């Protein structure tokens, strides 16, 4: 310890971690440590650099040889949280930077960041303890003191919290920016700490009296409206749901709460005046007709003769202009399945009306007038229709029907290859959306929808190549590289889906791993924002960016590719041959056993030999993404030769439980998965638990529960 | 059908909308970047399912030119589903209020390639932009850019 000559190496070495470019610190630090190893501080600096640009416990070891030598120092302590943030081990950074502050107070810094790693593990005790410290440190920029309300009212300590906002606007007497937007927010963000602590009667006061500061008029309104509501001042909320429509006359919410503020509807139903409930909505009509809302929105709880006389206004209002969205549009009110029935055969009276006259129904000859290419978008409409109905023979009759009058139109082969898809011929199916595709070259969507049924009938390299006309191709592994970088769910998900019943299992894996890959992306995004949303104001948007991170990974896709990695994960225990993802025929040779000792030592010389060739394929790929720094190893066949693929079923699991209560399937999955685990117990319960929702006649919980006792009473013998 | 302001838990479901219509994508902290960094810009039209059908991704310039603050439309499109609809123009007109409402945006700016007719025939024609110039090979397969102006006054 202490010498003069070193330390003008040892500032460099820090100085040039912060400059980036590892390799000249290193230099500084490699002639001095190789004479004094046992110099804590200084193993850590050479671990960091060697970390840097990598890779990677070359670095962790020197780090971790440093933290031992010196208990010590907050230097190795610092290092040490930077390489586990660095690597997205939060915990154990978060610990680092706490050990790293006691050992220097005075270093403002380490709390700073303290704060994010906080914030992201939903530590909010210790947060709030921090962004305490930090407001101590420095009450002068308004940003601290945002942190410290915001950290309390996530504690749900709102009185805390409202002080807190109270004392600083007092601290300003002039004014009256600063900001101006970072006022507006913080006042609408004091609202909020009000109306969560005092109620909506005090919080309605507030917001009168803030009018002036905000500058966002929709969300001023919006939540004026909401209290006016709860407060049943209708005449109040009259005028101000107007001032809303005025704005914006397409939002839904708006007219539901506009005829809740009239007293025509409940807070739920619709009750009751029946009669003037249809008059607001006729006088919503001078609400400027270029909203559909006022005749659409009705649409929904009209009935009978009243529903029908409406919905054919409407019909042949959208028929008449040619929307090809029209069946979309009233697609909705198929749920009572009553109204199926009178959309269906009105449209059917239209098919077979416009047959010998132009004109709709019979009566309508009285009225005169025509029109020439309806009867395309009633055969459009008829062969969405009937597709979604189920009938198929009727349906695909009609985009004949249309495709016959006008074959250059997409959407009409758009219609006709779902109906193939629901034929259950997957083949032609792909060849119409191909065609489709055809019709329009410019166009990404018809594109990606022509991928998805290469995908779906198996398809995968055809797929590749058509979607590597919208791609930006240059770098990572094509255009299906590049879908992985923009986060593109669906098609990981097709994809994997594919590989799976193509028993390809190490690129299923591979593909699903990827979603597993941008779910943690979108977790770990919102890290920066613990920082940048408190720089910016944006508190109660900061606040749903918090609340949606924490349901982030209850979504359909994770739950897709979680289920699928498990269910590979579980013929990769069962069968002994699923590790060499053998070709479908193949697969079915193996899995029947019916075949001898001599054909059987034949295909698995064959399987080796072709999963060695794919080993091979892999490294010149790693050595291709090498040269052009992050690469990637598992080009797909390392997850596949798992050495126990239970574990990694198990890690699949754990973020499909806590969600398993609405998703049943997660119970079903984790007793397949503890009883192939020889733990019975565990299988036990969850297999109850998913017994209880849904269960008793499900199929699925006695083919689990018989899963159970094949094996339960196989552990014994008899 | 249901157009409205967007928030945090449906910027996945523009991005997505994004991957489907647009070549030309971004990754979700930057969708996360904009809903932070300004708030009411960004509206999104909604199908029964409650899924995002279309959308805009809207800014104010942190970089303004010559001083003056504008606002910047990053990217907007509709399923090819909801189209021809009134949804784009819609969540413009939303978007451009809030422009100048909150942030006193004196104008509004985008991109769009020279073939791309319909987005021409939005802008310079029913949202009354005007054509600023022309970007060499702005886009990635080399394609030139219309630069578009609208100017409130
Ligand atoms: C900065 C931006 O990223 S620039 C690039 C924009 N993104 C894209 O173009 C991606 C794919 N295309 C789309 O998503 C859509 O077609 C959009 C966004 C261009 C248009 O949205 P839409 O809702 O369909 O159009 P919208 O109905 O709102 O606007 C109306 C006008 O658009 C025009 N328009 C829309 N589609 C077309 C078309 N295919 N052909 C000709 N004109 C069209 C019409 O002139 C229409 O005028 P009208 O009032 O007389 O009917
Ligand atoms: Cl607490
Ligand atoms: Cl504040
Ligand atoms: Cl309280
Ligand atoms: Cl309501
Ligand atoms: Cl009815
Ligand atoms: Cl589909
Ligand atoms: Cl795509
Ligand atoms: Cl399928
Ligand atoms: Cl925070
Ligand atoms: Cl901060
Ligand atoms: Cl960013
Ligand atoms: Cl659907
Ligand atoms: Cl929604
Ligand atoms: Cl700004
Ligand atoms: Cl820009
Ligand atoms: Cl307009
Ligand atoms: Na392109
Ligand atoms: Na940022
Ligand atoms: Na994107």
């Amino acid at each position: 310890q202490l010498s003069p000559k070193e330390i003008t190496l040892f500032r460099t070495a820090l100085k040039c971690y912060e400059t980036k470019q590892y390799k000249k610190g290193l230099k500084a630090i490699e002639p001095l440590l190789e004479r004094h190893p046992e110099h804590g501080e200084s193993l850590a600096i050479k671990g960091i650099l060697l970390h840097s640009l990598g890779n990677t416990k070359e670095g962790y070891d020197n780090v971790r040889l440093g933290l031992r030598n010196d208990v010590g120092s907050g230097v190795c302590w610092h290092i040490f949280g930077l390489i586990s943030r660095a690597d997205k081990d939060y915990v154990q950074a978060a610990k680092c930077y706490i050990n790293a502050h006691k050992l220097e107070k005075n270093n403002s810094s380490l709390l700073r960041d303290l704060a994010l790693l906080q914030s992201q593990l939903r530590q909010y005790k210790a947060l709030a303890d921090t962004r305490n410290a930090l407001l101590q440190d420095n009450p002068g920029v308004r940003a601290n003191w945002s942190a410290l309300a915001v950290a309390q009212f996530l504690r749900g300590e709102y009185a805390s919290a409202y002080k807190i906002v109270d004392a600083f606007e007092s601290t300003i007497n002039q004014g009256v920016p600063v900001d101006t937007q970072e006022e507006s927010e913080a006042m609408l963000f004091m609202n909020l700490v009000i109306l969560k602590k005092d109620g909506v009667e005090d919080a309605y006061k507030h917001l009168l009296s803030i009018e002036k500061k905000v500058l966002d008029r929709v969300a001023f309104l919006e939540t004026r409206a909401e209290y006016e509501l709860y407060l049943s001042k209708m005449e109040e909320a009259k005028s101000t749901i107007y001032l809303l429509l005025d704005r914006n006359p397409d939002n839904h919410q708006y007219y539901y709460n506009l005829q809740r503020a009239y007293g025509y509807e409940d807070a739920s139903g619709k009750v009751l005046d029946s009669a003037e409930w249809l008059n607001l909505y006729s006088q919503l009509a001078k609400r400027y007709p270029k909203s559909e809302c006022p005749t659409r929105l009705p649409l929904e709880k009209l009935e009978g003769d009243e529903f029908l006389t409406h919905v054919d206004l409407y019909l042949r209002k959208k028929l008449k202009r040619g929307i090809p969205s029209v069946f979309v549009d009233v697609k909705s009110l198929y749920k009572d399945t009553k109204k199926c029935k009178v959309v269906e055969d009105l449209v059917s009276k239209y098919a077979s009306s416009l047959s010998t006259t132009n004109k709709f129904s019979e009566d309508d000859d009285n009225s005169q007038i025509e029109i020439p290419t309806t009867l395309l978008w009633t055969y459009y409409f008829l062969a969405q229709h009937f597709d979604h109905v189920g009938e198929l023979e009727k349906a695909e009759k009609y985009v004949d029907l249309a495709i016959d009058h006008t074959p250059t139109l997409v959407e009409l082969f758009m219609t006709k290859a779902r109906i193939s898809k629901h034929k259950g011929e997957l083949q032609t199916a792909m060849e119409i959306m191909d065609h489709a595709r055809k019709l329009d070259l410019q166009d990404r969507f018809i594109n990606g929808k022509c991928a998805k049924y290469m995908l779906r009938n198996d398809e995968n390299e055809l797929a590749a190549k058509t979607v590597s006309l919208f791609t930006r191709n240059e770098a990572v592994g094509g255009a299906v590289g590049d879908l992985a970088d923009m986060q593109c769910l669906w098609y990981m998900l097709e994809d994997g889906k594919s590989f799976a019943r193509q028993k390809k299992f190490a690129l299923a894996l591979k593909r699903f791993s990827t979603v597993f890959k941008i779910f943690d992306t979108w977790a770990d995004d919102q890290f920066d924002f613990h920082f940048f949303a408190f720089r910016k104001g944006s508190l109660r948007t900061y606040l749903d960016l918090m609340s949606w991170e924490d349901s982030v990974y209850d979504d359909p896709s994770f739950r897709e590719a979680a289920q699928g990695s498990i269910e590979i994960y579980f013929a990769l225990f069962d069968l002994p041959f699923a590790k060499y993802s053998p070709k479908l025929p193949d697969f079915e040779k193996l899995s029947s056993g019916e075949i001898n000792e001599e054909e059987e030592k034949k295909i698995y010389k064959k399987l080796k030999k072709d999963l060695s060739k794919r080993l091979e394929r892999a490294e010149k790929l790693k050595e291709a993404d090498k040269s052009r720094k992050y690469d990637e190893d598992p080009l797909g066949e390392n997850l596949v030769a798992t050495s126990e693929p239970l574990k990694e079923a198990q890690k699949c699991l754990e973020k499909l439980l806590p969600y398993g209560d609405k998703n049943p399937s997660a119970y079903i999955l984790a007793a397949q998965l503890y009883t192939r685990l020889k733990n019975f117990d565990t299988a036990s319960k969850y297999l109850e638990q998913a017994k209880v929702i849904l269960g008793q006649n499900d199929p699925t919980v006695i083919s689990t529960e018989k899963f159970y006792n094949s094996i339960k009473t196989q552990s014994n013998a008899a | 059908m249901d157009i409205r302001p967007a928030r945090i838990s449906d910027l996945t479901g523009m991005q997505n909308c994004n991957l489907h219509n647009l070549p030309e994508n971004y990754q979700l902290k930057y969708y996360l970047y904009h809903a932070i960094s300004w708030p009411m810009l960004s509206y999104v039209a909604t199908d029964p399912k409650g899924r995002v059908v279309g959308y805009v991704l809207a800014k104010m310039e942190e970089e303004p030119k010559d001083g003056i603050p504008h606002g910047h439309i990053t990217s907007v499109s509709v399923m090819r589903s909801y189209r021809h609809l009134g949804l784009a123009k819609r969540l413009m007109v939303q978007s451009q209020r809030a422009m100048v409402e909150v942030y006193g945006a004196k104008y509004m700016s985008l991109h769009v390639r020279k073939s791309n007719r319909a987005a021409i025939h939005l802008y310079r024609d029913t949202l009354q932009f005007d054509v600023q110039g022309i970007e060499s090979k702005y886009y990635a397969d080399g394609e030139d850019a219309y630069a578009m102006h609208k100017d409130f006054s």
